[PDB]
RNA sequence: GUCCUAAGGUAGCGAAAUUCCUUGUCGGGUAAGUUCCGACCUGCACGAAAAGCGUAACGACCGGAGCGCUGUCUCGGCGAG
RNA sequence: CCGCAGUGAACAGGCUCUGGCGACUGUUUACCAAAAACACAGCUCUCUGCGAACUCGUAAGAGGAGGUAUAGGGAGCGACG
RNA sequence: GCGAGCUAGCCCUGGCCAGGGUGAAGCUGGGGUGAGACCCAGUGGAGGCCCGAACCGGUGGGGGAUGCAAACCCCUCGGAU
RNA sequence: UUCUAG
RNA sequence: CCGAGGGUAGGGCCCGUGACUGGGGCGAAGUCGUAACAAGGUAGCUGUACCGGAAGGUGCGGCUGGAUCACCUCCUUU
RNA sequence: GUGGGAGAGGGUGGUGGAAUUCCCGGAGUAGCGGUGAAAUGCGCAGAUACCGGGAGGAACGCCGAUGGCGAAGGCAGCCACCUGGUCCACCCGUGACGCUGAGGCGCGAAAGCGUGGGGAGCAAACCGGAUUAGAUACCCGGGUAGUCCACGCCCUAAACGAUGCGCGCUAGGUCUCUGGGUCUCCUGGGGGCCGAAGCUAACGCGUUAAGCGCGCCGCCUGGGGAGUACGGCCGCAAGGC
RNA sequence: AGCUAGUUGGUGGGGUAAUGGCCCACCAAGGCGACGACGGGUAGCCGGUCUGAGAGGAUGGCCGGCCACAGGGGCACUGA
């Protein structure tokens, strides 16, 4: 419903307890409300798993537990990660909805190595952070438009497109 | 898997004399046993076609079993399904 | 059998709205049809990506034909405002 | 039972057979042209790791996007087969 | 320097689409097999979906050409959650 | 590599 | 009212039938090539897939209705 | 029933070296690689060979076998999870509960298609090099779809033992595996070979029958056209019945 | 590979020598089919005939039985 929310936790020893299915509508992630301990909550990323009765977090320490995250240091080799905490704290450095995230495929002194889930690879950095799990996104892909024009219904421009004009018009056009 | 003290369990279930250890009785409640905890194994594990074919043998040799009960006696039959629950 | 080129048109299509020689030649439709529609295909100069052959439904799109019906027409002739 | 008539007057599809293009609802050249023109859902190459890449800007800055490679921009075609 | 009370857009915020028709996901029940696929029947009510007012339009013909008018009147037509 | 039929 | 027959329309079963065109069989014999039986010369046949004037070829799978000792590993036994 | 036993039957997850090709560093030359001999090709921007490191699929050597499982196709590095079939011994339990099977219903090579990953290597197509008369093929150097996996679709074949299933009757010698026993050998299954009777037109089958008898099944019945045309069912199509 | 509206049955009833959905009313819906229904192709059926070692093949004109048609298509009369 038009808005955003949370994205990148950095207050732990926390309690982490999955709160729901809110499935999301604006930005391809979808999650659920993170119930802390206090009470204080958070529509969380979207990184599918971690049923309804919600049950994680994260912390300094450690805990895979599927989905939570930790900084680079504290992480495993082989594994596969999302939110993408690239510079020191920068929050998510990557990974929306982009299911298969980056797996810290080999990582060096202050510097972790991370397959660049886009379609690349190189590495981040110290303390730099990432929750593993996968991502949520049902191959968020395919779905038929058919008879219609979805676009439209898109709200998502039909800023539609051209190309062949009449003209001699807009930039590198 | 099957117990092997759960298998007797059963046998002394079904058994309408004690000492039955085979009859009609006994194979169609081993039989029915052994057919929903190997169909609860096909529906994960989707692709098992060799033991898929070895079940549905199994399928039928329930069945003649059933068979020949309802052809010699079928009153002790309509106890036989009702307290197994098979048939619709 | 060759001379040149970087190789030197392939599958589908074809007188198509790319074919001026042309109302091209054969077929059907007709009392005759240089429009159609089928088929050949020596493609004046189609062709796969500004796609290529086809494609149900779909179109105030374009072109071809049959029944129905009327002054559209065989000249109309009367009338009402 | 009656008149030539019985939606009685009044508002109310002509149908069919075929072909070509574009699929389709569309949108557009206000005062000629609504179309085989753009648009498309859909495909393919593709620049881009963020403080993106391109667009305005004299330097800030906004846009992008509080998006983050199932994404954002560049594109030639434009179901489906 | 002057302008979106022209028009093309874009942001924000309200209002508006008389009637009717077609009958997909689903859920209820029944249906030969292990469960099912899956069938049928009921319910059900989607779709830039159909038939059509207002409303949006302005092909196809009619008038008008010192007009009623620097685009309008007439018959006609498309769209119609 | 090829060299008809009776 | 039922109905022989007549009419317009709508479909179904079939025979004829056509420019043209796919293939199939004959026919003295024609051209171009070697595919096949001796490893037919690359052993052949096959499901299939692509490609090649044409026989065919190359690939994935396989069957031998494949066979020699012209070579290796050894096997199996007094 | 019970109590053992074997196995590459299956399917889910998981881990293990061996090498293969590409990538970063070391070292270190002038040639490599390749055939019937060459050539195309790589390489002085330093290749081939060796050292070390990496990443990545894909198979899975020896054991492994003329051996094993399985309904058919077909199935092999170790791991555990569900699970099928199938075999000796006790002779306990039911009590003829059976044997064949139109259609169906399910499986089911490899090619291929549908979408979604992945692609180290192999490899039609296509590309060069050779070749000959000619080279659209053999031979050499490249390289794409596929080959890989999930999921859904095709179901075809020298699908072979070219030979339906069941039971029961008719010498043996011998090799091997599995299960039991008084384990110099007897026993029940299973696999290879020779061989009496017998069948055979021919080879050859020969208690693993192509012998002798009983059920029930499918298929035959001249060669090409044909396994094709046409009607029908099925697939996205290539095709397929 | 599906077939069916007088179609399957029933109540009453017309008509007939009288049964019968035979024709009609009203009622409920079943009846059929691979033990080949619906459809298509073709047809006089038999005693007998020809052939055959036979079982089985063919065939059934004149003699005989039952049946059909009277150029094609129907209907009623008189009437045992």
């Amino acid at each position: 419903q038009y808005r955003i929310i949370d994205f990148k936790r950095d207050k732990d020893g926390i309690p982490g307890r999955v709160a729901t299915i809110e499935y999301d509508p604006n930005r391809s992630a979808n999650i659920a409300l993170i119930n802390y301990a206090d009470g204080e909550k958070r529509y969380i990323i979207a990184p599918k798993n971690l049923k309804v009765g919600m049950e994680i977090m994260s912390g300094p320490d450690a805990d895979i537990k599927i989905g939570n995250a930790l900084p680079l240091e504290n992480i495993p080799v082989g594994t596969l990660v999302h939110n993408i905490e690239l510079k020191p704290g920068r929050g998510g450095q990557l990974v929306r909805a982009a299911g298969t995230s980056a797996q810290v495929l080999g990582k060096e002194g202050k510097y972790v190595i991370v397959r660049l889930a886009s379609g690349e690879v190189r590495m981040i950095l110290g303390k730099c952070r990432a929750t593993v799990g996968e991502v949520g996104n049902g191959g968020r892909t395919d779905k038929p438009f058919v008879k219609a024009g979805n676009k439209h219904h898109k709200m998502k421009a039909p800023n539609v497109r051209g190309v062949a004009m009449n003209a001699v018009d807009h930039p590198f056009g | 898997p099957i117990t092997k003290e759960e298998k007797q369990k059963v046998i002394q279930e079904f058994a309408r004399f004690p000492g039955d250890t085979g009859s009609t009785e006994v194979q169609v409640a081993l039989l029915t046993l052994r057919i929903n905890r190997l169909s609860e194994h096909l529906k994960v594990h989707k692709k098992d076609h060799h033991s898929h074919r070895g079940l549905l043998m199994m399928v039928g040799q329930r069945r003649r079993l059933l068979r020949y009960l309802q052809r010699e006696d079928p009153e002790r039959y309509r106890a036989l399904i009702e307290k197994l629950g098979i048939r619709g």
